């Protein structure tokens, strides 16, 4: 279970890069 | 990107959360003897 | 234009999400395969045999560690600075044993991260920019190089590298301490004042913007509102801030001049830490800190302590302890 | 039922005297002349079974066997332990200073 | 000297406590040192033989100079302080000493580096100042600006 | 339930007297001295040249009061364990099987 | 008693997995203009 | 510092841990910020030592943070386009980082400590081929208690004969 | 405390006779000693050979013996083994061996006596960190 | 004539010498001389350990092993007394050499087995009546097997036999009973077994290789749990010389 | 490995809770008005 729980938030955190760079709020100039 | 038009937005009235919690926590008194066991 | 123009043409695009370029080109290989492997071992890697004493270290998490303990183990002081690859190996189960996967893992690392660098110009260049942020990431560059190539280099075997992992990175640092007094060494010293002093004027600077921020939001909403990116405004008084901290310590100390300012803010942090990498990669040839013990003697010729002397305690019994089935002689000579 | 049998070799002669059966080599060098040519040759013909059978190494000047005499009352022998003459501990048994 | 069979003493770890083999099975010296085998010396090839360390060699053949310059060599080993007080670094003042090697080891690592940095310094700005940027980015033509946005 | 008081003495019956443990340190050795500080045993790391072992000075306990009232040990590893649990002062008998207890201090409510 | 392990975390997630599901709805239901 | 290793295992505290993140997350945005901003800069002079070609009373953006934005969003993945949050992370950072290691420090007033693992100690007493870092990092610091303390804590009066200091072979 | 005349009185031979070293002399045994013979012998031990020290008892107990100042210049001299029955000038710095061990060349008699005298005086000042390791620093 | 810079890194130096095809002579035993092996070399090609099956009753064989501490094996440079016994057998007694290597080999399924691969104090004899040594000479004898580690190694909580804590530090109350086996480390002594069949045989040289089986032990952790049962083969070279 | 059996539940609910407090806001910030 110690295992699982370690990778699963690791794995959580790298679907989180993905979502954080691809899916931003886009920049936009004024 | 041209937006979706087949976007629609998604509601949920308090009575429908009251329903609902009270499913889940229902069933939830309900199972978790047997997931105790 | 032809297939290799186009290709030359899209590596080298301003319009990539991700900018690839040449340097990207060796990059993005080489740390996916960092990644994987990385990734890879720390969940499910066997023990290895760091020191060559047949004495197998568990790093991975399925073997018995946790976030904290966990590790990728350095490769056998038996193979020394021999290079390892997988193919040099029997089997790959020898290749876990022995400790593969961390030579695999630096290298490609190392490789990837200084093309990382390589493209912070390149990518300079392509938007028009001045090209020395690469520069400044030269310092923590410099620093990987310094743990994991030329500190094994200097000691003749990648099995004192520092380790992948948290707890090995601990067991590196005390080590250190052990056999070289980096504590009291000046390069070191000045890489503390070069984080600490990074740190100081990080919340300096911040807090000295964010104190003078101009009012063009309600209390209601957040301040941030009242900046809009590419705005051409500036969002803060500067000669707001500037009284401010002329007046908390004395004027001609603080910067008036925002260029000044922001490359003293590069500098300090930038310089320390390249003093930092420079001091694990000296003491990689053993030209280790002060050594003061026993330098205050009184007229007959005891010994007089001093806080030399009781560092040097400390570090002996991390010397005594360290490997403590590695030696067979009395001289901890690498 | 476990034992260190180190521990327990202290608690016996072995513990208070050089043991020409098991004590590590360095330990001649307590008493004036045994090192290193007389220990060197203790510990190259042990076991005895007795303390004067060290007088009878093949080889001894009329000089080392009056410094062995005078330096019985030093000496003992034990049970050869394992533990203390395997891996050329004798010789070498990894303490320096 | 004092009466081992250096060849079959069997260490702590169950490797050889002098002696033991390379990972391709040349006979090497035991301990951390085994990190070392690839070193080659005027002293120490004397006992060397086709398969490495030779132990009929070792056990007949090693000569007074051998040993004297062997014990030179440990007691030299480029190990010292800042100050240049010889050893590890535990070790109590008494003997001035850092090697040379450690002295011009360090001083050129250090140089190399810094002219790294020089490289990096004056390659950029080379090529920055060459195409016409190196003071700054023209407001009036901003290249970003002329760029499609990334999303 | 106490144990009782351990009272250690040497071959030559002179009572000796356990260090204990200071609060800053997670593990302690095991040195007994006489009733002036002076080094008369102790459990030994190195053995090769130990000269203050228990079973060369000959140490057995004694115990007085608690559950081992007038009871003694003489075998080196029983005085050893009681020397052992004599670093932190009082001896007791513990129930570990009831909790399953790890065998590892944790702080009271005060330091809570 | 001896009792499932896991029990626990099962009866705690069956309860909080599909709550938060319609907590999530209903607020931004209820957030939405008019 | 090293007494608090030897005694505490302060490097194992999450609370130091944080602490670490804070100063040397710190220290990486002074000089990533300082080098953005100097590498930015738009030409408001003609000479090739830039600081000049600034005013303090001046009301533009000496730097362009749309180049500043677009460069780490192409480098790096994610890039600030605000300003002023760049500004108050700056703040929250390294001092968010100092007051988790004080709390840290706090604990150990006490020797409430982040000292070991007791799952990895369970195994490692049952199991004598069971090593990691942790243990390897726990016999260093028993060596530091044992070989410092007499010195360190002389109104203790520790004499620690030879044969219990902990060492390992030969040294 | 200070380095008195009585500290720096030390066994000139084995028939009871002492000498009395100047502070000059001390300060020159340890310059010599520094010299000739620490890059082995730091603070009383033997790296190449940590079984024999130069603490005042472990000399006593050598053969010759060694805890006088007679017995020291001859093993500068003509040094052996801890039993008398080697001659060990051929690994061991001595006179004798100076063609091989050059720094020897220069050492005078007045010189031997004063890396002698060192080697006796300075237990007396540092106890048992003479010849005592790491665990006495 | 290959010199060290000829075999360094080729895995040479851990093979021993081996003999040609010719080499099907007779080499002649004189009762009245006596005889040394002034090299005996043993390369291991495979490493079989005894599987441990489960009924206690099954008929237990030993499976393969993938080695994993690389070339490391040989046992090489052994000397000593080949005797002309009454009987005209021959024994070889062993006196030194490098008779002994740390192997680490690993069962399907990730399970590593050490052991002390080794001939020490080897006592092994022919026939009798072996006028020639041939390829119909064989030996058999027994050597000593100590333990894996030696008295001074201390397991990862510090703990040894002639050295370390005799307890578990990090467990300061727990009861002492169940870590006894772990606590109070233990010096194990067995023996082996080996045979050497002589394939060859140069008369001229008086050089004789073949091939060898043993059997012994492996580690036991000073204590701490069983052995296995480990049957090693390989190839083997002598040379014998009138001494 | 004889860990903590309350470590799993504190750890799923100290990640949970909080990530769908985050997540409510979120949602009804995106459903309000634009
Ligand atoms: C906020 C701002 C940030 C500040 C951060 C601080 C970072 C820098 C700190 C520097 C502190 C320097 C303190 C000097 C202490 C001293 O008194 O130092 C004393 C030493 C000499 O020490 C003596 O060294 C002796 C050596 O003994 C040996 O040698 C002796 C004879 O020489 C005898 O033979 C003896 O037996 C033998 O053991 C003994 O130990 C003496 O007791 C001992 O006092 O000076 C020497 O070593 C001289 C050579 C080394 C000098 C190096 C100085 C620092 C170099 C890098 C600085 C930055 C570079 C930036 C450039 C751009
Ligand atoms: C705080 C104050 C400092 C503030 C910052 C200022 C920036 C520069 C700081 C420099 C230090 C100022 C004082 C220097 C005094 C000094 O050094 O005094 C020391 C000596 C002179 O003192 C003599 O220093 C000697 C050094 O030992 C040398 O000589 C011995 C005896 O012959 C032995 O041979 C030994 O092996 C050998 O190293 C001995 O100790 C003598 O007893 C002693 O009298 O000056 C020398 O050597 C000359 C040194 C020349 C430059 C060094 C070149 C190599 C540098 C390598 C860099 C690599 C990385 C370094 C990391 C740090
Ligand atoms: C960007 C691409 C890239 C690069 C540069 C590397 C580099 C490396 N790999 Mg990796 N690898 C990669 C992608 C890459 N890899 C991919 C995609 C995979 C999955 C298929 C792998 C799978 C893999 C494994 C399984 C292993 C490696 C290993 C290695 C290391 C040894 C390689 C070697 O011996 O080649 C030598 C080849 C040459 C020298 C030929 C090139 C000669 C050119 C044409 C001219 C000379 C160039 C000169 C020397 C330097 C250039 C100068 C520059 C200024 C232009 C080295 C760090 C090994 C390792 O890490 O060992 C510890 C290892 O075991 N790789
Ligand atoms: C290749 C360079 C080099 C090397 C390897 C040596 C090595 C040595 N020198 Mg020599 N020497 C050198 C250059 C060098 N020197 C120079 C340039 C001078 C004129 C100053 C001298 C004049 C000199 C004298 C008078 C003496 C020596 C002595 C020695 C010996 C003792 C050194 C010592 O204690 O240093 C002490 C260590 C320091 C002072 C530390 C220096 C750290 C520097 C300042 C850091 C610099 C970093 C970087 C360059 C700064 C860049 C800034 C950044 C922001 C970009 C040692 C063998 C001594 C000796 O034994 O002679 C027989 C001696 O008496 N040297
Ligand atoms: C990667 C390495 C690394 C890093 C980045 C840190 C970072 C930190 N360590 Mg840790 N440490 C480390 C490794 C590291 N450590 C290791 C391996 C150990 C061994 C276990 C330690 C042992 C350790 C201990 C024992 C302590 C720390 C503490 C800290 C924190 C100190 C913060 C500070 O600036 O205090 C500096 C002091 C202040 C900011 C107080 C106010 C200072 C005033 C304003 C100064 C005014 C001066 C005045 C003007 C006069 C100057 C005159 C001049 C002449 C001197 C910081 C988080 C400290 C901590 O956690 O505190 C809660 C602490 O006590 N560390
Ligand atoms: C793999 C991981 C998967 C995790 C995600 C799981 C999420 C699953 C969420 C399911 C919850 C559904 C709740 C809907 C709750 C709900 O919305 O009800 C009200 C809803 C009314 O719908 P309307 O069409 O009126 O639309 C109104 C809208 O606001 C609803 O979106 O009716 C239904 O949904 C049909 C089924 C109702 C069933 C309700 C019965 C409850 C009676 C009480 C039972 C307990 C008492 C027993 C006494 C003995
Ligand atoms: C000339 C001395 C150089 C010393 C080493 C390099 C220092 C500067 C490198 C920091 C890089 C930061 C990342 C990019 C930051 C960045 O982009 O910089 C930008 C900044 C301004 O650039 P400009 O284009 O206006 O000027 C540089 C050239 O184009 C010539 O005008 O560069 C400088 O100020 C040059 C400073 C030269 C003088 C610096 C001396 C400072 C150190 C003195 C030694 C202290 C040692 C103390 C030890 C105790
Ligand atoms: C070639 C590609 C190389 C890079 C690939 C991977 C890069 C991943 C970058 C981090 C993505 C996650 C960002 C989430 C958060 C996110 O999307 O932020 C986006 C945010 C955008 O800021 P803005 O100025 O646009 O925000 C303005 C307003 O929205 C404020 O309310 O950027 C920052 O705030 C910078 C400071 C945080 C930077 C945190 C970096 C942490 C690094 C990772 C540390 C944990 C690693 C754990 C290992 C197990
Ligand atoms: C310097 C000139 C020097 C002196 C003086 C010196 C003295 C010395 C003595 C008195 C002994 C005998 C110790 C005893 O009986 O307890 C002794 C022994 C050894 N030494 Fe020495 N020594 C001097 C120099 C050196 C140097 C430079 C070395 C290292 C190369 C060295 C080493 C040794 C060794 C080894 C021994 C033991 C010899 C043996 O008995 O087999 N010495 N020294
Ligand atoms: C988030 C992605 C998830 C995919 C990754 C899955 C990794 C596999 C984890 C397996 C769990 C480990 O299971 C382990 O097995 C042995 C044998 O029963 C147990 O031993 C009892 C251990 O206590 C247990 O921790
Ligand atoms: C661990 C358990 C986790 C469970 C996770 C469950 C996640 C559920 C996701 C709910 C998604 C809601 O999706 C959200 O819908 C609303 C409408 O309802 C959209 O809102 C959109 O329509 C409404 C119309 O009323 C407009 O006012 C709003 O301006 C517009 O953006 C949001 O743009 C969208 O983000
Ligand atoms: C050989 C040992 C016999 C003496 C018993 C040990 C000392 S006392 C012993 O210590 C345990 C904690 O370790 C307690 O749990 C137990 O209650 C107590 O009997
Ligand atoms: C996607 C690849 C994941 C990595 C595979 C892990 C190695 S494979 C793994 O090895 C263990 C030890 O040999 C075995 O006990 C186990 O049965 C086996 O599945
Ligand atoms: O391997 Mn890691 O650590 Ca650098 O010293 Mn030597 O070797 Mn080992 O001992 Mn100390
Ligand atoms: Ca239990
Ligand atoms: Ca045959
Ligand atoms: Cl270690
Ligand atoms: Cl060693
Ligand atoms: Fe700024």
């Amino acid at each position: 279970m110690e295992t699982i729980t370690y990778v699963f938030i690791f794995a959580c955190i790298i679907a989180l890069f993905f979502f954080a760079i691809f899916f931003r709020e886009p920049p936009r100039i004024t | 990107m041209e937006p979706n038009p087949n976007r629609q937005p998604v509601e949920l009235n308090r009575t429908s959360l009251y329903l609902g919690l009270l499913l889940i926590l229902v069933l939830a008194l309900l199972f978790s003897s047997y997931f105790f066991n | 234009a032809n297939l290799w123009e186009r290709f030359c043409n899209w590596v080298t695009s301003t319009d990539n999400r991700l900018y690839v370029g040449w340097f990207g080109v060796i990059m993005i290989p080489t740390l996916l395969a960092a990644t994987i492997c990385f990734v890879i071992a720390f969940i499910a890697a066997p023990p290895v045999d760091i020191d060559g004493i047949r004495e197998p270290v568990s790093g991975s998490l399925l073997y018995g560690n946790n976030i904290i303990t966990g590790a990728v183990v350095p490769s056998s002081n038996a193979i020394g600075l021999h290079f390892y690859p997988i193919w040099e190996a029997a089997s790959l189960d020898e290749w876990l044993y022995n400790g593969g996967p961390y030579q695999l893992i630096i290298f490609h690392f190392l490789l990837g991260a200084s093309c990382y660098m390589g493209r912070q110009w390149e990518l300079s260049y392509r938007l028009g920019m001045r090209p020395w942020i690469c520069v400044a990431y030269s310092a923590p560059l410099a620093s990987a190089f310094a743990v994991f190539l030329i500190y094994p280099i200097g000691q003749g075997s990648f099995s004192d590298g520092m380790p992948l992992g948290i707890s090995g990175t601990f067991n590196f640092m005390i080590v250190f301490q052990a056999e070289h007094n980096i504590l009291m060494h000046p390069f070191h010293q000045l890489g503390v004042a070069g984080v600490f002093g990074g740190a100081l004027f990080c919340a300096m600077h911040g807090s000295l913007v964010t104190s003078s921020l101009i009012r063009e939001t309600t209390e209601t909403e957040s301040a941030n509102y009242g900046y809009k990116f590419g705005q051409e405004e500036e969002t803060y008084n500067i000669v707001a801030a500037h009284g401010y901290f002329g007046r908390l310590i004395f004027q001609y100390a603080s910067f008036n001049n925002s260029r000044s300012l922001h490359f003293f803010l590069a500098a300090w942090p930038v310089v320390g830490v390249w003093f930092a990498a420079l001091g694990i990669s000296t003491m990689a040839f053993n030209l280790n800190g002060f050594n003061f013990n026993h330098s205050v003697i009184d007229a007959k010729g005891n010994v007089i302590n001093t806080w030399a002397d009781i560092i040097n305690r400390a570090n002996l019994g991390m010397e005594v302890m360290h490997e403590r089935n590695a030696h067979n002689f009395p001289l901890d000579l690498a | 039922e476990l034992v260190n049998v180190v521990d327990e070799k202290l608690g016996t002669a072995y513990g208070e005297k050089i043991d020409l059966n098991n004590t590590n080599i360095a330990a001649f060098i307590q008493y004036r002349g045994l090192y290193p040519t007389l220990a060197k040759l203790i510990v190259k013909n042990a076991p005895y079974e007795s303390v004067e059978d060290v007088l009878n190494i093949p080889g001894l000047t009329e000089r080392q066997k009056q410094i062995l005499r005078e330096n019985l009352e030093h000496f003992t022998v034990t049970e050869v332990e394992t533990a203390l003459v395997e891996g050329g501990d004798r010789y070498n048994n990894g303490l320096y200073k | 000297k004092l009466g081992a069979n250096v060849g079959s003493a069997q260490g702590p770890t169950g490797l050889g406590k002098y002696l033991m083999r390379s990972p391709t099975g040349e006979i090497i010296f035991g301990g951390e040192t085994m990190r070392f085998w690839d070193f080659r010396g005027p002293w120490l090839e004397p006992l060397r033989g086709p398969n490495g360390l030779d132990l009929n060699k070792i056990k007949n053949d090693i000569q007074p100079w051998q040993e004297r310059r062997a014990a030179e060599y440990m007691t030299h080993a480029p190990l010292g302080s800042l100050n240049s007080v010889g050893g590890v670094a535990t070790e109590i003042n008494s003997v001035n000493f850092v090697s040379p090697r450690s002295w011009l080891a360090t001083s050129h690592f250090v140089l190399a580096f810094f002219f790294l940095v020089g490289h990096l310094w004056h390659a950029g700005r080379a090529r920055a100042a060459a195409a016409g940027f190196e003071k700054g980015i023209d407001r009036e033509s901003e290249p970003v600006l002329s760029m499609p946005s990334l999303d | 339930a106490w144990k009782g008081h351990a009272v250690f003495r040497n071959k030559e019956g002179e009572e000796l007297f356990v260090r204990r443990m200071p609060a800053f340190f997670e593990s302690f050795p095991v040195i007994l001295t006489d009733k002036n500080g002076v080094v008369k045993a102790d459990i030994p790391f190195r053995r090769a040249e130990s000269k203050y072992s228990f079973e060369q000075q000959g140490v057995t306990v004694s115990f007085y009061g608690g559950e081992l009232n007038g009871q003694t040990f003489t075998d080196p590893p029983t005085v050893k364990s009681y020397a052992r649990k004599a670093i932190f002062g009082e001896i007791f008998e513990f129930d570990t099987e009831t909790l399953n207890s790890d065998g590892i201090f944790r702080t009271s409510p005060r330091g809570w | 008693m001896e009792v499932n392990q896991l029990g626990l975390i099962a009866t705690a997630l069956f309860v909080l997995v599909p709550s938060v599901f319609l907590i999530i709805l209903y607020v931004q239901t209820e957030s939405q203009q008019k | 510092l090293l007494f608090f290793q030897g005694f505490h295992n302060w490097t194992l505290n999450p609370f130091h841990m944080m602490g670490v993140a804070g100063v040397l997350g710190g220290a990486l945005l002074c000089a990533i910020h300082g080098a953005t901003v100097e590498n930015t800069l738009f030409q408001d002079g003609e000479g090739a030592s830039t600081f000049r070609a600034f005013n303090p009373t001046q009301a533009e953006e000496t730097y362009s943070m749309v180049t500043a934005n677009r460069f780490w969003s192409q480098i790096f993945g994610i890039a600030f386009s605000n300003k002023r949050w760049l500004h108050f992370f700056m703040l929250f950072v390294p001092v968010t980082g100092l007051w988790m290691s004080a709390i840290g420090v706090v604990g150990l007033a006490l020797n409430l400590r982040s000292y070991d693992f007791i799952s990895q100690e369970i195994r490692a007493a049952e199991d004598p081929e069971f090593e990691t870092f942790y243990t390897k990092n726990l016999l260093l610091n028993e060596g530091i208690r044992a070989w410092m303390a007499p010195q360190d804590q002389p109104h203790e009066n520790f004499v620690f004969p030879e044969e219990v200091l902990p060492r390992g072979n030969a040294l | 405390a200070e380095l008195t005349p009585e500290v720096l009185t030390v066994p000139l031979n084995s028939e009871g006779k002492t000498i009395t070293l100047t502070e000059k002399q001390y300060l020159e045994g340890k310059r010599l000693f520094q010299y000739a013979c620490a890059s082995c012998h730091v603070g009383g031990i033997t790296k190449t050979n940590p079984s024999l020290d130069l603490r005042t008892e472990t000399l006593a107990l050598a053969t010759p013996p060694r805890d006088n100042i007679e017995g020291l210049v001859d093993y500068m001299k003509n040094p052996t083994t801890y039993d008398g029955e080697q001659e060990i000038a051929e690994v061991h710095p001595s006179l004798r061996s100076a063609d091989i061990f050059p720094k020897m060349r220069n050492l005078t008699e007045k010189d031997l006596v004063a890396i002698a005298g060192h080697i006796l005086v300075e237990p007396k000042i540092l106890g048992d960190k003479w010849g005592g390791g790491k665990v006495y620093y | 004539t290959l010199t060290y810079d000829d075999i360094v890194g080729t895995g040479l130096a851990n093979k021993c010498p081996t003999l040609d095809d010719t080499a099907r002579g007779a080499y002649p035993i004189d009762s009245s001389q006596t005889y040394r092996i002034a090299r005996l070399c043993l390369q291991p090609t495979t490493f079989l350990v005894k599987e441990e099956p489960k009924n206690k009753r099954q008929e237990a064989e030993f499976v393969p092993t993938k080695l994993v501490t690389r070339e490391t094996t040989s046992l090489d440079q052994i000397q000593g007394e080949l005797k002309v016994n009454s009987d005209g057998s021959l024994t070889f007694v062993e006196e030194d050499g490098i008779d002994f290597q740390p192997v680490t080999v690993q069962m399907a399924g990730g399970e590593r087995i050490p052991l002390l691969f080794t001939v020490k104090n080897l006592v092994a004899s022919t026939q009798p009546n072996v006028t020639s040594i041939t390829t119909s000479t064989d030996f058999k004898g027994e050597f000593n097997v100590p333990s894996y580690r030696t008295a001074n190694f201390l397991d990862p909580k510090g703990r040894g036999l002639a050295s370390g804590y005799d307890s578990a530090i990090a467990l300061p109350q727990a009861k002492e009973e169940e870590l006894a086996r772990a606590n109070v480390k233990r010096f194990s002594l067995t023996k082996g077994q080996i045979s050497l069949n002589v394939a060859k045989v140069d008369g001229r040289t008086g050089e004789i290789a073949g091939t060898f089986e043993s059997e012994q032990l492996s580690d036991d952790d000073m204590g701490a749990h069983e052995p296995h049962e480990v049957k090693i083969q390989g190839v083997f070279y002598a040379s014998i010389e009138p001494a």
